[PDB]
């Protein structure tokens, strides 16, 4: 037993163990402990994947580095490639077009909605709903209730509920449950009404055919869905009006056009108002839980800035903050060595010194698979897994050795306090907060007849609850943030100005004979780099630091813990052979396993 | 009785099960609901731990010879499998164990097919396709990186209504799907033929649509669906946006040289 970060650790009670994690993106083992009253008291974060892309990159051409690390993550598809193509043209000193710029912002951004949306119902909404539970609601009321929680969704009646818990009905007597096999429903951890279930559930099914509409803008410009293509120095997709032949052109864009438009509805009518109303019944249950390092630590490198190549102008603000202080947003620099650091203390790697903390410019990936001696089972059968010694595949992200929470809540956090000090930018995602605020805490309780509460945002926000919510948000700022990215990309091109990729630095030959560079990219799951040196027109070195690697990173030489599993600590278990707060929580930060080891 | 579908995860990046969504002929909602039973899948199935692996002996004894094992992903054969750890064991373990009573096997994207980009040069994990460690079994590969959705569905589809795997050339790809080359009805064909070309991004020639050869365009050497069947529902696809074909349904193309480098030859392709 040790204390860290203010979490008291104690590994002498009941050990649980989850493997396989499900509902995650690749590979997952989740092992606790639990006190006398079913309270998590330890918690072993373990990333069981790794396939090396790092070590394979070594030798290759940075022009065709992007298609390599895409595939890192089907999930986050494409963010990988940003990344690349923004570290390369930064070692190289290429500025891209503006119309290239734009085109990427929207690739990205319609990334962010589709991941999160995606997540929130196809991954997520199992832990907060109960799929059973909805077979005994009332049509009549469902519909009552889904025009209280969003009363511009067209799709409200009655009679649409009861067509959707019949087919529902008959899928589940047919004793065949599929997906929904040997699932947890019952438990005392659910407290949704039968109503909000079924609306959920439909939500769900309609998501599910929605989602495959908004990747098609990736497919205009990018070509496919998943792993759509980029391009150092620009986008491959020219553009002319004036023939049918171009990548290209108004009717191209005019489709775009109706697909974003398509994604604002969603998130305004059905996405925001779900997790505000599932939200507030879980509040009124008092399960706050799961806040871990977000009370304190956070970060972020900042992005969507209104004017390209100016950090300042960010519309997600980044930064860091620690200790909870809000007050103060730290300055973030990738570029700095003593900033951005990898241990690997507790992971299955190896370093020269393993007391220090390697900056990603100087980074170093060779695999070291070996078992701490208090292992319960063999190298090749793991009972119980040893997290004194080497316990994952995920190296440990430390920010000037401070353990840090990324993905959408630390952004939303880091607006809010942006905005506090003046910073006009984050305006939106401030008021999206205070208007969730209002909702959780009195409007919907007003409208379902519950107390009102009087919850600030420094309480709700550090929590599962919280970092669920400012997903959805950040899924809504997204959509609104790329309707604005298209307006100016046609007033551009209208403009005269049709550029799409510079060349100018496409042949090595043009190279410095070495160069060093980086690339940051606000992933749906928080912060993500990508480092890079060049020699001689190859890689020299090529390291990720992902968004899942920070938040699912193991402890590093100190023994501090990271995100996923300080957000373990001190929840209460209905059931310890029942992992449905273990999987709330855990969901609750879109743990991407591939991501994460790479 | 829906047949069963176990769909198992290696070593992969989750595209395939992405790509399966996006089918629009049919739904991948109507699949799950009224075609397959998809009794075993990470990514979707609610249950975990140890509610999650019980499944997998309840449907193995039930359906004995009669559920069809999905594989997406590969195992390692390296850091004695536990570079792909499944409920403490290497994932090559449990293939083997689902694989032994399955009545067909989907190989599904390269990455089970032929090993995708973890099977790149120099594969520290020696990650391995399915079909060389099963060697005892019927496997239908369906190569792409991802593979297109609606060839997914497609296969699946066929495999439901016959009870039986479609017809396969010899490298076991699915003759419906993979029978053409990219280059065969690729719609910058005209210019292929006319010698015009693109030899720089975003030059006059790319503006006009001009054939993608010359920025290193593997279509010509590349068997899928894309240039005329296309992607999210016949939306676009690699060379219709302005990138050239990577080869992404081709064994081994992450080792064929950079991406755009240019065929050699160009007379075989006329
Ligand atoms: N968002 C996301 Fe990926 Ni599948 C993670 N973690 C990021 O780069
Ligand atoms: S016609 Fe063949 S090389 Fe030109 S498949 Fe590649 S762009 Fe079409
Ligand atoms: S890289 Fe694009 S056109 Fe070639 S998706 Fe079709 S075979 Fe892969
Ligand atoms: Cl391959
Ligand atoms: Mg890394």
């Amino acid at each position: 037993a040790y204390a860290t970060q203010g979490f008291n650790l104690d590994d002498r009670g009941r050990r649980i163990v989850v493997d396989p994690v499900t509902r995650i993106e690749g590979h997952m083992r989740c092992e606790v402990n639990v006190d006398a009253n079913n309270v998590i008291r330890n918690a072993v974060s373990t990333g069981t994947m790794w396939r090396g892309l790092e070590v394979i990159l070594k030798g290759r051409d940075p022009r065709d580095a992007w298609a390599f690390v895409e595939r890192i993550c089907g999930v986050c598809t494409g963010c990988h490639a940003l990344a690349s193509v923004r570290a390369v043209e930064n070692a190289l000193d290429i500025r891209i077009p503006k119309n290239a710029h734009l085109i990427r912002e929207i690739m990205a951004k319609t990334l962010q909605v589709h991941d999160h949306a995606v997540h929130f119902y196809h991954l997520h909404a199992l832990d907060w709903v109960d799929v059973m539970s909805a077979l005994k609601a009332d049509p009549k009321r469902t519909s009552e209730l889904q025009q209280l929680v969003s009363p511009a969704h067209p799709l409200s009646s009655a009679g649409y509920f009861r067509d959707i818990q019949n087919r529902l009905k008959r899928f589940v007597e047919s004793g065949q449950l599929g997906p929904f096999m040997n699932g947890y429903w019952g438990s005392k951890a659910y407290v949704l009404p039968p109503e909000a279930n079924l609306m959920a559930v439909t939500h769900y099914l309609e998501a599910l055919d929605l989602q495959k509409e908004w990747v098609k803008i990736h497919t205009i410009f990018g070509g496919k869905n998943p792993h759509p293509n980029y391009l150092v120095g620009g986008v491959p997709c020219a553009i002319n009006l004036d023939a049918a032949s171009a990548p290209v052109n108004m009717e191209r864009l005019s489709f775009v056009k109706a697909r974003i438009d398509e994604i604002i509805e969603f998130n305004k009518n059905v996405y925001v108002p779900d997790v505000l109303a599932i939200g507030t019944l879980y509040k009124q249950a008092g399960w706050l839980y799961g806040g871990g390092l977000a009370a304190t630590n956070v970060l972020d490198y900042g992005e969507y800035p209104n004017v390209a190549y100016n950090k300042s102008t960010d519309q997600l603000p980044g930064g860091a903050i620690l200790n909870g202080n809000w007050d103060e947003v730290f300055p973030v620099d990738p570029r700095d060595s003593q900033q951005v650091q990898e241990f690997v203390s507790h992971s299955w790697y190896k370093y020269a010194d393993e007391s220090v903390g390697l900056h990603p410019w100087d980074g170093v990936t060779e695999p070291n698979y070996v078992l701490g001696a208090n292992t319960k089972g063999t190298r090749t059968r793991i009972e119980q897994i040893d997290e004194s010694a080497k316990y994952s595949w995920i190296k440990s992200p430390r920010w000037r050795g401070h353990a840090m929470e990324v993905g959408p809540l630390s952004r939303y956090i880091l607006a809010y306090a942006h905005a506090r000090s003046g910073n006009k930018y984050a305006e939106r995602p401030k008021e999206q907060l205070e208007y969730s605020a209002q909702m959780i805490n009195s409007a919907i309780p007003k409208a379902l007849g519950l107390p009102e509460t009087q919850y600030t945002l420094k309480q709700l926000l550090p929590s599962t609850i919280g970092r669920t919510l400012a997903r959805a948000l950040e899924s809504q700022y997204c959509g609104e943030m790329m309707h604005s990215d298209w307006h100016d990309l046609v007033a551009n091109i209208r403009a005269g100005d049709t550029a799409t990729a510079n060349v100018d630095k496409w042949d090595p030959a043009t190279w410095p004979l070495q160069a060093k560079g980086v690339g940051t990219v606000a992933a749906p799951r928080g912060a993500l780099g990508h480092w890079i040196r060049i020699k001689d027109g190859r890689i020299e070195n090529y390291q990720c630091v992902v968004p899942t690697t920070w938040n699912g990173s193991p402890r590093d030489y100190k023994g501090q813990i990271g995100a996923f599993e300080a957000s373990l600590m001190n929840t209460p278990m209905v059931n310890p052979e029942q992992p449905v707060e273990i999987l709330r929580t855990l969901h609750s930060f879109d743990p991407c396993l591939a991501c994460s080891t790479h | 009785p829906r047949t069963p579908v176990l769909w198992l995860h290696g070593l992969e990046c989750t595209c395939c099960s992405e790509s399966f969504i996006r089918s629009a002929h049919p739904l991948a909602k109507d699949v799950v609901l009224s075609m397959i039973s998809l009794d075993y899948d990470d990514t979707l199935m609610a249950a975990a731990g140890h509610q999650a692996e019980a499944i997998l002996e309840e449907i193995m004894t039930k359906y004995k010879g009669n559920y069809i094992l999905a594989v997406e992903g590969n195992p390692p054969l390296n850091q004695d499998g536990m570079s792909c750890i499944i409920g403490g064991r290497p994932f090559i373990e449990q293939l083997k164990y689902v694989a032994k009573d399955a009545k067909a096997i989907i190989s599904w994207g390269s990455c089970a097919s032929w090993g995708c980009v973890q099977a790149a040069k120099p594969n520290p994990t020696q990650a391995t396709p399915v079909h060389k460690v099963i060697t005892d079994k019927p496997i239908i590969k369906v190569p792409g990186c991802p593979p297109i959705a609606e060839v997914m569905t497609g296969v699946i589809t066929y495999m439901l209504t016959f009870d039986r795997i479609p017809e396969l050339d010899r490298q076991g790809r699915p003759k419906m799907f993979y029978s053409q080359r990219i280059h065969d009805k690729c719609y910058r064909r005209p210019h292929f033929d006319a010698g015009q070309f693109v030899e720089e991004w975003d030059d006059e020639s790319a503006r006009k649509g001009f054939c993608l050869y010359k920025m290193g365009c593997k279509g010509p050497t590349t068997y899928n669906a894309c240039s005329t069947t296309r992607w999210n529902e016949g939306t676009s696809f690699c060379i219709q946006s302005g990138h050239g074909c990577i080869g992404c349904s081709e064994d081994g193309f992450w080792d064929k040289g950079s991406f755009y480098d240019r065929l050699t030859g160009i007379s075989q392709f006329g």
